[PDB]
Parts: C-alpha cells; structure tokens; sequence
C-alpha cells in the first residue's frame, strides 16, 4: 500500500487508503477491524488497475485523482451513480511515479 | 434507422425520470418544518440546470444537437454534484450535530 490519506471535516471524516491491486477502502481511525465502504477501482471490460500515485483536490472528498503503473491517470468519483473510475488519461510512455493535485 | 431516436428518447425519458425523482420530493426534503439562502439556491441550482438542459432540443438525432445535449447535460451533471457535494457537507454536519440516534 504505497498511498492512505484522510479527508473530511473535523466533525465527520474518513480514511481512504487504496492499494496496488486497486482496492479502495474506508476506514475509521478508531475502528480499523473492518473497512467501512470498499470496492474495486475498474476499467477497460473491467481489468483491475495497478494504482501507484494519489492526487486529492483542494477542498473535493467525493472526486479525486489516481496514476498508474499502466501509464495511465485515471480520476474516479467516491460514491453515487458514478462510483468507481470515472474516466481515462493518455500519453506517458513510463509508469506514473507521482501526481499532485495545484 | 428508428433505432438512434428511439435511444435519444430513452435518454430523455430517463433524464425527466431521474429530475422528476430528484425535483418533486427534494422540495419536501427542504422544506423547514413548521428558512436558508442555501435551499432556494440549490431548487433554482436544478431549475436553472433544467432550463439549461430544455432549451436544447432532445429532437436533434443529428451529431450537432447530440454533442450540444451531451454538454447540456454534462452542465446538468456538474451543477447537481455540485449541489450533491454542498447536501454531503451537510451530511458530514449530520454527524457534525449528533452522536445518539434519535436525531440521527
């Protein structure tokens, strides 16, 4: 598990870490024995996605950003209808070692 | 040769069915039980978000007024998740108020 961070407010947040195989999962940070909301990051007739680098937005908890080891940046949404990945970024010929979000 | 206008008028039906699910119970939902700036500003949020999906044409099976739908409707999208991130903030705020269940 190269990337975990945390969001929300100071009166309600989660702990969002997501893992090499592409699992996400929610967590509490007073209970870790069993993750809250946690799926599978998917795309492409649903091949599981080698997730190495993590951008949250200023200010976003629901939208946010992943890079690769496909060379691929996908961003992806948390929760609703579009849960999981929304879309697809091209043009690197190496895999993603790092992204922040200005 | 039917079946490219009979998908865009399933895209409509469903599109008046998930605003029509959203539009007439979301002015229960904020209503104060017997009022905010927010509130009023999130209905004319979706009032403004259907006129700017209703003023273009779901007639248009034709690329141009199809790509002008797609972006009506990617404005529609972008308006109401944001409205959906502001009721989320308030869902952080549900817990932001309570810890016992009966006000939860």
């Amino acid at each position: 598990v190269y990337c975990v961070n945390v969001v929300g407010t100071q009166n309600a947040h989660n702990l969002i870490s997501i893992s090499t195989d592409g699992k996400i999962c929610s967590w509490s940070l007073d209970m870790l024995s069993h993750p809250q909301d946690s799926m599978e990051l998917v795309h492409k007739q649903s091949k599981a996605v080698a997730v190495t680098s993590m951008s949250f937005p200023v200010g976003d908890v629901n939208n946010f950003v992943v890079g690769s080891e496909e060379g691929s940046v996908y961003t992806a949404c948390r929760h609703g209808s579009k849960a999981g990945i929304s879309e697809m970024f091209e043009g690197h010929q190496g895999p993603i070692t790092g992204i922040h979000c200005h | 040769a039917h079946r490219k206008l009979q998908a865009r008028l399933d895209q409509m039906r469903k599109f008046r069915r998930q605003h029509e699910q959203l539009r007439a119970v979301i002015v229960r939902v904020l209503r104060p039980q017997v009022f905010d700036a927010a509130d009023a500003n999130a209905i004319e949020e979706v009032n403004l978000a259907y006129e700017n999906v209703k003023e273009v044409d779901g007639l248009d099976v034709s690329k141009e007024g199809t790509e002008a739908w797609e972006a009506a409707m990617k404005r529609y999208d972008e308006r109401i998740d944001r409205v959906e991130t502001r009721i989320t903030a308030r869902l952080r705020d549900q817990l932001g108020t309570a810890k016992n269940a009966n006000e939860m």
